[PDB]
């Protein structure tokens, strides 16, 4: 940072633990522990301003495996549809609505 | 100095043993036979399962199944 | 004070911005700027006059919504990008918020009211401290995300604040709150050219504290918290009165001292990046710090006040000499400028 | 934000009446935020006479805005030309003009018709000249 | 800035590439002036505290002049790689992204036609 | 329910805008026990026992205890009706119900679905917290030892300030 | 379509016996129906995909079966004294069924020839070898971008000096 | 069931990968039984 | 978590209205101050939980010890200054104008 | 939700049995019933900056069983000493006096 006390006494106290694609503790993965890291080897190299335009398909990933948004918004559809279908009967609750359908193991 | 210590024993007889443990609990780890097996014992344990590599006939050690004669084999933990 | 807690608490007052400096993971930068907070508290109610509690107490509620401020901002980031610090995807409002908070616990622009006031209930000393010792680590966190932050804002902040510390200080006679302004003054050039050119912030700040330094270190010398205090500086001790002189002239932008150089650069930085329009409005006012400079000029060397009869008493007894900081700062600030292309 | 943008998009001496409404509104905007300040510090002694302060500092810079709009409107509709500094000069004269009435003040007149024309007549300028201001760093 | 560039030395003051730079003559007018700066802050130390001005701590005049001008050997020799470094990363810029930085032909003033305003 | 959560974070603004209308000082401190207790009961639900129960522990009896203490030997002066306070903190209790009324119709909703608990391990220990904050002790020891200094450069301020 | 195996495919005969009995004829499952769960995992945590390991896992479904299979003809009185009190617990333990472990334990060292694991005989990685070519490019990682091209050369005295106001430097 | 209205393509996975997303608790019971989702959702919090 | 995430960013908002309107005493806005931190370290201790990111669960709590010392600091000047007026009145901190 | 059921059911039985005080009773001035303890204060934010200092030592019984043992041991002891360093620094100023 401003003064790179760090790197230069070789010290690393305050860089293990600045992502989600960190050590975690007893090797727990964190959620998008796959994407952060791809995220992050492709912008290595290659300055942020040039981290910001053609590394943008795995932030935009990124972006999804954590806020996870996107999909909201898919199933959020989903559900009015299925609730509009319903109320006029058009649709029924599936067998899973229905429950058994073989619940296993 | 020595004989300071037998009126703080006498009176005042608590701050002598909070600085009499305080202590010695950090010259037992450094002094004993045993404390070695803390970091040992704790790291035998397996939380997480442990994955398997893949053969490459590289690996003599390795001990490709879980009653061979090789690997971390524990006799020890036993009568610790 | 016990030597041992004045040991602690200078510790942390020096370990505070240290660790902001060093770290990379903002939240070790934000306790880095609390400790700054916890550690300066104390030695302002040094006196505990009733001054005092009143700066305290002000001082720490400024800093302390600043800090949570700039807290919200890392928890915030943390939920748009794992990361505990900014990066380029960052929300606009996540760093705009960094900006305001930061600007507050630097004090520049609409939020310099707190600054004027605490500097003026606090010892010379305390008061050196508390304007230069306690902006290295703001700063620090603003040149690091410098590429991310607005530079519209910046600059308004920056415009703001010249012109709050220039018209502010144009009333002020006290001295300790004369300084106060001026220190919002060049702390807004300093914001001004950060989304541009880092570095030039940089020395837009070592040479104000190479300035102000000196210029404190005089102030109490003869610990005169008034002009007309200062004014009386050629009976009390008479050479100072020649580098207060240029020292004061130099703080503003007159051209052969060191104190052009910031102003120069900077305004060739942001014609380079076309704001000419900023740059120009700037330069302006900044010519309104120099008629107040130039006013205490008049009172302390170019006009000679009356003084009273126990001067005579204090000129018999041998004044207790100045650091020779004092000296090796006064020059190197006062005439360094003909060696200005390797200070840049 | 859209709106007060479309104040540049038509030819300026045309359509005055957006104009004028445009311009009014930024003064008005400008008018609650400075009465805001004012009140904030140096407040009041009842919220009446703040809310009465409020307006006065609102309709005075409202007027402003208005008699700049129209001044330079008009001046331009009636000169014809309709790129010209002055169009905006007489503008801004007329503005600091309605200051100086709203302030019961002959010499604020002054100061404020010179100095608030020649603003605006570089702002026409900067408009003109494509100035930038607030600019990205392109360095 | 400068900063981020490859090979960066995170905390050091001069790499040793700026070895390959010239050093600093002595008596470069520079280190020159930062020794008469020196022997100024040295004589008004002694203004200040009231002492002979020339005649007084001549061990310190000493200390200053000499202080400032090692000071000054040091620094400027690498202000000066950071000149260096400058052209280093400019020109060769110039040249991996050519096409940005052609290379143009300026026709003879015959051919040019600057128009004549008259002054009469 | 579903609505596990929410319900509570709708308690916690409460108990935040009734500290922020700035009631009487120990009526409020009431206040921020209360969404302590409820912020405490959120993180409980996430499963962070630990974190949970922390808060519950420290800044619920150990900090804001305090605070209302000093509140008692001053600042207790206890000299308008906390009840028109009241009147307006019922205002907002329905007029925050206005700002997600909006964006009630507008519509993630419907209560709250899956928006909690996103990711865990339907196998497998050691995931819980605690484990993670116990890192002070392994890989990060460094948040650990300025906390200490947090601590221990405090009392010598405290001292100092109160000398 | 995000490919998702036919629910027919999925269908495998189950172990479907309650935990209880799993933990207590578990060291010999690691001892016997080991080369056939541990390749599973050695697809499951190189290829990270369920979607692609399945057959191994049918294999894990099987061997587990065939495990207890003998049990239940082999010694299985024995076995059903040993977990029905082992489930009496709240935790399961161990500690507390040990006079019904030898019991069935002998019945099995002289019946199929099994030998319970000595205590750290399953936390060993054993390698497994296996045919499954490695899953190159796993996270179908998109291919990355190029490093920042590299200025090179030599320093050599500035240009003319610092270009600086005047200052012939 | 449950789509056929237009411009919907049924298994549109959001991400770009094509790596096998872990399902996330909701995604996997959430539009069936409301006791499934709490069982999975609060089954454990709630005590044993 | 979306949702709930945002109730607890306007709870700091709303301290934040508090903390920046003052009125009366000061130990109120102390108090107020203190609303924020336990905003921020729920949300904190929210996000750090539901990322399953363990390794961060340290800051949830170092947030809150150095805000426990911010307190004792500011509280320590509150008692100052009803030693000094006895009152604790923002109002009578003016003597700087 | 049992402990739901079980802390909301405990706090009805309080609720009722005041509820029954003050209806089942169904003037005359039967109602008719101070400076700084700057020492409770100090008192008080001790108690906070040592309340803290639990917080951060109740991670011990997870810490013991991590592999760097001696790490933790050796982190722990410092903060178990800083910490009784400033009490006793207390005791010389002699705040923990009444
Ligand atoms: C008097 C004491 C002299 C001691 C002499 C010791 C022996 C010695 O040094 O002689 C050999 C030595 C041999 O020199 P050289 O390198 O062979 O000379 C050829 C150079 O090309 C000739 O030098 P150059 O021109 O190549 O030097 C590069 C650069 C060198 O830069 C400098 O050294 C600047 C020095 C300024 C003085 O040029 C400039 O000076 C640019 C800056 C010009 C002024 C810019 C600022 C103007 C406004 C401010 C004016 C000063 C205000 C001060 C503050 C207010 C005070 C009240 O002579 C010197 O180096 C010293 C020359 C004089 C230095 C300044 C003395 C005053
Ligand atoms: C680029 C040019 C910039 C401008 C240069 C010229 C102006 C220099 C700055 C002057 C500023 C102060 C003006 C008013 C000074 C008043 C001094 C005074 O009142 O006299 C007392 C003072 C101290 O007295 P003391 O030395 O103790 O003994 C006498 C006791 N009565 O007596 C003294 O202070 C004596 C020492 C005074 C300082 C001597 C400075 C001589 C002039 C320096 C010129 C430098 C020119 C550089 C040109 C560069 C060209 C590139
Ligand atoms: C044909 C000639 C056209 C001339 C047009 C310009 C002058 C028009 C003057 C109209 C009358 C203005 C006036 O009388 O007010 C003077 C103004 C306020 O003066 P005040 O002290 O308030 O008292 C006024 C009491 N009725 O005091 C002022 O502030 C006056 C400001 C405008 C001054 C205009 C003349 C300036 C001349 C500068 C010459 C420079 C060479
Ligand atoms: C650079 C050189 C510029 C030269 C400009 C020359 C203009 C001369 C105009 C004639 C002189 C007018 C004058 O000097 O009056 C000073 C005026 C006196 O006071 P008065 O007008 O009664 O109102 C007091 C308000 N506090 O004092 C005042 O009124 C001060 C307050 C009014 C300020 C008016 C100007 C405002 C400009 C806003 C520009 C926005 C962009
Ligand atoms: C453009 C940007 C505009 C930004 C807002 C500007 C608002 C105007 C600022 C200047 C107002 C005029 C000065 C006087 C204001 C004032 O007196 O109110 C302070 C308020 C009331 O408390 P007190 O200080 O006792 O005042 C009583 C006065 N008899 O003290 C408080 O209100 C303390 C906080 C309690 C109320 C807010 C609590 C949070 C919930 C708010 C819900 C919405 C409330 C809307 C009002
Ligand atoms: C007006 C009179 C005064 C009124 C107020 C009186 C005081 C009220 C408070 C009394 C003391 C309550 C103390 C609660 C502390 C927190 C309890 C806790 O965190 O444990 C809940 C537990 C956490 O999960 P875990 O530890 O893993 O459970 C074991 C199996 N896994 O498992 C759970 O999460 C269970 C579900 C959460 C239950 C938390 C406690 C709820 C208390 C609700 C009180 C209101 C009842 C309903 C209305």
């Amino acid at each position: 940072p401003f003064l790179d006390i760090q790197k230069k006494l070789g010290i690393s106290l305050d860089r293990h633990f600045m992502f989600l694609s960190a050590e975690q503790p007893y090797k727990n993965a964190a959620r998008c522990h796959a994407f952060e890291k791809e995220w992050i080897e492709c912008a290595h190299g290659i300055g942020g301003t040039r981290a910001k335009k053609e590394c943008k398909i795995e932030f935009d990933d990124f972006e999804e495996c954590l806020l996870r948004y996107k999909t909201m918004r898919r199933m959020h559809d989903i559900k009015k549809q299925r609730e509009k279908l319903m109320k006029e009967g058009k649709y029924t609750p599936p067998p899973h609505h229905s429950g058994r359908e073989e619940p296993r193991p | 100095i020595s004989a300071f210590l037998k009126n703080a024993w006498a009176k005042e007889p608590v701050l002598v043993v909070s600085f009499s443990v305080w202590g010695l609990a950090i010259i037992m780890p450094m002094i004993s036979p045993y404390t070695k097996y803390a970091s040992m014992i704790n790291k035998a344990t397996p939380y997480n399962y442990p994955v398997p590599v893949r053969d490459d006939g590289n690996m003599p050690d390795v001990p490709s199944h879980p009653q061979d004669p090789l690997g971390p084999s524990l006799d020890w933990l036993k009568n610790l | 004070m016990n030597p041992i807690t004045l040991a602690i608490i200078y510790f942390t007052i020096f370990l505070g911005p240290v660790i902001t400096m060093s770290s990379t993971n903002l939240m070790l930068m934000w306790v880095g700027l609390e400790f700054s907070l916890l550690a300066i508290i104390p030695m302002l109610i040094n006196k505990k006059n009733p001054r005092s509690t009143e700066a305290a107490t002000k001082y720490f509620v400024t800093q302390a919504t600043a800090s949570m401020i700039i807290l919200l901002a890392i928890v915030l980031n943390y939920k748009q990008l794992g990361t505990w610090m900014f990066q380029q995807q960052t929300n606009g409002l996540i760093l705009n918020m960094t900006l305001m908070a930061l600007s507050m616990k630097l004090g520049l622009a609409p939020f310099h009211f707190w600054l004027p006031e605490v500097t003026q209930g606090i010892p010379l000393h305390m008061g050196l401290i508390l304007l230069t010792w306690q902006k290295i680590a703001p700063l620090s966190i603003l040149i690091q995300i410098y590429p991310l932050l607005n530079s519209t804002i910046i600059l308004m902040l920056a415009i703001t604040s010249i012109f709050m510390g220039a018209w502010g200080g144009l009333n002020q006679t006290q001295m300790r709150k004369i300084m106060a302004y001026s220190s919002i003054a060049h702390m807004g050039w300093m914001l001004a050219i950060l989304p541009y050119n880092p570095s030039l912030t940089l020395l837009n700040l070592m040479i104000y504290i190479i300035l102000t330094a000196p210029m404190f270190m005089a102030l109490m010398l003869n610990n005169s918290m008034t002009i007309n205090s200062i004014s009386l500086l050629w009976n009390k001790t008479p050479a100072m009165l020649t580098m207060i002189s240029l020292m004061l002239l130099s703080l503003g932008g007159l051209p052969p001292l060191t104190g052009f150089l910031p102003k120069w650069i900077i305004i060739t930085e942001l014609m380079k990046n076309n704001c000419l329009i900023m740059a120009t409005l700037m330069a302006m006012m900044a010519l309104l710090n120099l008629f107040f400079y130039t006013r205490l000029i008049y009172s302390t060397s170019l006009t000679m006040f009356p003084t009273n009869n126990n001067s005579k008493m204090m000129t018999h007894q041998t004044k207790t000499k100045p650091n020779l900081m004092f000296s090796t700062l006064a020059i190197m600030s006062t005439m360094t400028l003909p060696l200005a292309p390797q200070l840049i | 934000k859209r709106f007060f943008e479309s104040y540049h998009e038509v030819p300026d001496g045309t359509q005055c009446h957006r104009k004028t409404y445009i311009t009014t509104a930024l003064g008005g905007i400008c008018g609650i935020i400075g009465s805001a300040y004012s009140v904030s510090l140096n407040p009041a002694d009842s919220t009446l006479e703040a809310v009465a302060r409020v307006g006065r500092y609102t309709f005075t810079a409202a007027a402003i805005g208005a008699m700049f709009g129209l001044t330079t409107c008009v001046s331009a509709q009636v000169r014809e030309k309709p790129d010209d500094p002055l169009n905006y000069f007489i503008g801004g004269c007329a503005g600091g003009l309605t200051l100086g009435a709203r302030t019961h003040s002959y010499g604020t007149a002054a100061m404020g018709c010179v100095y608030m024309g020649t603003a605006a007549a570089l702002f026409k300028i900067g408009k003109l000249e494509g100035w930038e201001l607030f600019p990205t760093p392109k360095v | 800035m400068m900063n981020g560039r490859p090979g960066h030395e995170p905390l050091k003051f001069l790499p040793d590439e700026a070895r390959s730079l010239p050093p600093p003559k002595l008596n470069d007018p520079r280190l020159v002036y930062m020794g008469l700066l020196g022997y100024c802050t040295g004589l008004m130390d002694n203004m200040l505290r009231m002492r002979p001005v020339m005649r007084a701590g001549l061990h310190r005049q000493l200390l200053f002049v000499t202080s400032f001008v090692f000071a000054g050997y040091f620094y400027l020799k690498r202000q000066n790689y950071l000149y260096a470094v400058k052209d280093h990363d400019m020109f060769g810029y110039i040249k991996l992204h050519p096409e940005d930085f052609p290379e143009k032909e300026k026709k003879t003033y015959a051919e040019i036609l600057e128009p004549f305003h008259p002054v009469r | 329910m579903n609505n596990y959560i929410f319900v509570l974070s709708s308690l916690f603004l409460v108990g935040c805008l009734g500290l922020a209308l700035k009631p009487s000082p120990i009526y409020g401190g009431l206040g921020l026990i209360v969404s302590g207790f409820v912020g405490c009961l959120m993180v409980l639900g996430f499963g962070g026992s630990f974190l949970g129960l922390m808060v519950f522990l420290i800044y619920l009896g150990g900090m804001l205890v305090v605070f209302g203490y000093t509140t008692a030997m001053a600042t207790e002066e206890y000299p308008g009706s906390n009840w028109l306070i009241l009147g307006f903190l019922v205002l907002g209790v329905i007029m925050e119900v206005f700002l997600i009324c909006v964006l009630n119709y507008y519509d993630l909703g419907d209560g709250l679905g899956d928006w909690l608990m996103y990711e865990v391990d339907d196998v497998g220990v050691m995931l819980e917290g605690g484990i993670g904050v116990a890192a002070m002790y392994s890989c990060a020891t460094w948040m650990m030892v300025v906390a200490g200094w947090s601590l221990f450069a405090g009392i010598f301020i405290i001292i100092e300030i109160t000398r | 379509i995000v490919e998702l195996p036919t629910l027919e495919e999925l269908k495998v005969e189950e172990v479907k016996v309650s935990s209880a009995v799993l933990k207590a004829a578990a060291h010999h499952y690691g001892a016997q129906c080991d080369k056939t769960n541990k390749e599973f995992m050695l697809c499951r945590w190189e290829e990270k995909d369920p979607r692609r390991c399945l057959k191994e896992g049918k294999l894990v479904n099987g061997c587990a079966l065939n495990f207890f299979r003998q049990i239940k003809s082999h010694c299985a009185e024995p076995f059903t004294e040993y977990w029905t009190c082992l489930d009496y617990s709240n935790m399961q333990l161990f500690r507390h069924c040990r006079q019904q472990q030898a019991k069935f334990d002998q019945c099995v060292l002289d019946k199929l020839g099994w030998v319970r694991p000595d205590l750290g005989q399953l936390s060993k990685v054993t390698k497994v070898k296996t045919d499954r070519p490695l899953p190159e490019n796993p996270y179908h990682s998109r291919a990355r971008p190029e490093p920042n091209p590299v200025i090179e050369g030599d320093l050599k005295p500035a240009k003319h000096g610092t270009r600086f106001f005047f200052w012939t430097v | 069931i449950m789509k056929d209205v237009p411009n919907w393509k049924v298994g549109e996975s959001v991400f770009h990968t094509t790596r096998w997303v872990p399902p996330l608790i909701g995604e996997m019971y959430g539009l069936r039984t409301k006791e499934e989702m709490s069982n999975a959702n609060f089954g454990f919090t709630w005590y044993t | 978590m979306p949702s709930t995430f945002f109730n607890l960013t306007m709870a700091f908002s709303l301290s934040l209205l508090g903390t920046l309107m003052f009125r009366s005493h000061l130990m109120s806005t102390l108090l107020c101050l203190e609303g924020m931190v336990l905003s921020l370290f729920i949300m904190t201790s929210v996000t750090s939980l539901n990322s399953n990111s363990m390794s961060s669960m340290p800051i949830p709590i170092t947030i809150l010890v150095f805000a426990a010392c911010e307190a004792a600091v500011g509280l320590a000047l509150l008692v100052k200054v009803s030693n000094t007026y006895g009152t604790d009145y923002v109002q009578n901190l003016n003597l700087l104008q | 939700m049992n402990l739901y059921t079980v802390i909301f059911i405990n706090i009805l039985l309080s609720l009722t049995l005041i509820l029954v005080a003050f209806w089942l009773p169904q003037y005359s001035e039967k109602a008719n019933p101070l400076p700084f303890s700057m020492k409770f204060f100090l008192v008080a934010i001790t108690f906070l900056l040592f309340d803290l200092e639990i917080a951060l030592l109740l991670p011990l019984p997870w810490a013991i069983q991590t592999i760097k043992t001696s790490t933790m041991m050796i982190m722990a002891f410092i903060l178990v000493t800083i910490l009784s360093l400033g009490l006793a620094y207390e005791w010389t100023q002699k705040g923990l006096e009444w």
